[PDB]
């Protein structure tokens, strides 16, 4: 959807798998300000949005 | 969010809504996420 009427998703409860993510090369703007980028699976967060 | 309840008890009341008390327990949720406005049932 385009940005006008931005579309969401929150994931539901499952395993994060998120090793793939800082390891992806196709990914070159991977900055953010929060948590560390390093400790992913170690982040216990009630719910996530995308 | 989609949660559905049931309890599905037998009863003795044919003519109408039977009176008695009966808690319902959850089933399932649907983390999904739509607007509705209208639904229809099918037999």
């Amino acid at each position: 959807a385009s940005v006008y009427a931005w579309n969401r998703k929150r994931i539901s409860n499952c395993v994060a798998d998120y090793s793939v993510l800082y390891n992806s090369a196709s990914f070159s703007t991977f900055k953010c300000y929060g948590v560390s980028p390093t400790k992913l699976n170690d982040l216990c967060f009630t719910n996530v949005y995308a | 969010y989609f949660k559905i309840y049931s309890k599905h008890t037998p009863i003795n009341l044919v003519r109408d809504l039977p009176q008695g008390f009966s808690a319902l327990e959850p089933l399932v949720d649907l983390p999904i996420g739509i607007n509705i406005t209208r639904f229809q049932t099918l037999l």
